[PDB]
């Protein structure tokens, strides 16, 4: 097994000292001498590893979110598809969002929100970067191109925050793949 | 037949073998079932408090995509019942009953067609957004009163004809989007789009657990008369159910007006909707009444037609 994970790294990143990261925590975690030889010979531990690596770069954000975050996200992007750009307001996702929910309950018990709610939920979306800002140059390279956009006063704050154009970071039918059929939105991934 | 009648009419679930035996060969669809369901027995039609005859019948149209089993139910219709004219639609005055000239004395009569072919029936028209203006402002001529007007060589001469409209249609491009309403989708004036009961919206997409029973179910059925297909009970005793259900006569009370009044209000809270729509869900309510066999109607049984029309 240890011969076929360094294929692995062979094959991705066919650099030595990403493999040089993981095999330090294996061989610091044993405690004894027979288990860090088990470990080796086992190299499960090297499947954790490579799961703490990936937990939280994209799936693991989208695992890790309640039912309305999904559901709005969810609606998100069936607006997302309809226009060329993409660009979608805070209200067309609301609207869309309404109409959606206006279709599990005539087909059956539902929670429907409110409008002054979906900003606390849509707060945090913004900053788990599954929307950007439609023309937002996100870092600049240097120090001095920094120091220019930060004089610069803005006019996508002087819209009011239902109405900065949001665009999408996960498009609609890659949520179809991750999201299981088991969930009730399901249907809604595809269109 | 009274001895199979009173056994079907005494149990509780006849309504839910009703649905999925209304056409067997059609895999999903219970809403489309439904519609087609109420829509062969009609009510309360009439006399109004001051003598004219209203619209009691229902308006079944349905629409989707392309290459769908929505043509089934037209190929099954017009193989069951006895009251039931199909027509090609693109291929098609003769509608709305045409005029045709005797030569004794030069005088005319008046074909029924498609409109007048049928009496307390289902005239199908396949393909309805292919027909020309003269045809469909015939059809709504003949819509808006239940009555069809011929005015030829100086006579003018109207005729009750009661048929209960079956329109396929499709849209201008076939594939249905989400993106906008129905009525830029389904390229009809207004007029001609009103006094329909209700529509039925078929969309498709790749959802394999559905995908692959139906697929199975298409190359189950290709072979010499399979048992998949049947029914939980056959037509012998579906024909004369339809005419003891026609004969009933059934009516409202004081809960289902006080609940209908909500109804419309919660019909019309999601705007078009006018008093038409509401007619039809009125004229439905007896058709269900009639399929359940219950005379003075309760709520309950109208709760699911207005769960089928914020279905749709």
């Amino acid at each position: 097994n240890l011969n076929r994970h360094i294929r692995m790294n062979f094959e991705t990143f066919r650099s030595l000292p990403t493999l040089k990261n993981s095999i330090i925590p294996l061989v610091a975690t044993s405690k004894n001498f027979g288990s860090l030889c088990t470990a080796i010979k086992s190299c499960s531990f090297l499947d954790i590893y490579n799961k703490n690596q990936l937990s939280n770069n994209l799936t693991g954000r989208l695992q890790s979110l309640s039912d309305l975050e999904l559901a709005i996200l969810i609606s998100a992007a069936r607006v997302a598809l309809r226009a060329k750009d993409g660009s979608f307001n805070f209200n067309l996702a609301y609207a869309e969002y309404e109409k959606m929910i206006k279709a599990i309950n005539s087909r059956i018990t539902i929670k429907l929100w409110l409008k002054k709610d979906v900003k606390n939920v849509w707060e945090n979306l913004v900053q788990l970067d599954f929307f950007t800002e439609k023309s937002a140059v996100g870092l600049r390279d240097n120090a001095t191109a920094a120091f220019y956009a930060s004089n610069y006063q803005f006019q996508g704050t002087m819209i009011p925050f239902d109405l900065r154009s949001y665009q999408m970071q996960i498009i609609l039918q890659e949520l179809r793949r991750i999201i299981p059929k088991s969930n009730m939105y399901y249907s809604w991934t595809q269109l | 037949e009274i001895n199979e009648l009173k056994e079907m009419v005494k149990d509780e679930h006849i309504y839910d073998k009703l649905v999925r035996s209304i056409a067997p060969a059609v895999f999903g669809h219970e809403a489309v079932k439904k519609g087609i369901l109420l829509q062969m027995l009609g009510g309360v039609h009439k006399s109004t408090v001051e003598g004219i005859k209203l619209r009691g019948d229902i308006n079944i149209c349905v629409v989707g995509d392309p290459s769908t089993s929505k043509s089934q139910f037209l190929k099954y219709v017009v193989g069951f019942a006895p009251r039931s004219v199909y027509t090609s639609g693109k291929a098609s005055a003769g509608l709305t009953a045409a005029v045709v000239r005797d030569e004794e004395g030069g005088d005319y009569t008046i074909e029924a067609g498609a409109l007048m072919l049928a009496d307390n029936g289902i005239c199908c028209i396949d393909e309805f957004d292919k027909m020309d203006i003269s045809d469909q402002v015939a059809i709504h001529e003949a819509m808006e009163q239940q009555t069809i007007s011929i005015a030829k060589a100086g006579i003018h001469a109207t005729l009750n004809a009661r048929t209960s409209i079956l329109a396929a249609a499709n849209p201008v491009g076939g594939r249905y989007n989400r993106k906008l309403s129905l009525r830029g989708n389904l390229n009809m004036t207004a007029p001609i789009m009103s006094r329909f009961d209700l529509f039925f919206v078929i969309l498709d997409d790749c959802n394999e657990k559905i995908d692959t029973e139906l697929a199975s179910h298409i190359v189950d059925l290709h072979m010499k008369r399979d048992e998949a297909i049947e029914p939980p009970f056959s037509a012998e005793q579906l024909r004369r159910y339809i005419k003891y259900a026609r004969t009933f006569k059934p009516i409202l009370t004081k809960e289902a007006r006080s609940y209908l009044v909500e109804k419309y209000k919660e019909l019309r809270k999601d705007d078009r909707i006018t008093v038409r729509q509401l007619e039809s869900m009125i004229r439905l309510s007896e058709a269900i009444a009639r399929a359940n066999c219950v005379d003075e109607i309760t709520p309950s049984f109208i709760a699911e037609a207005y769960d089928l029309l914020r279905q749709s």
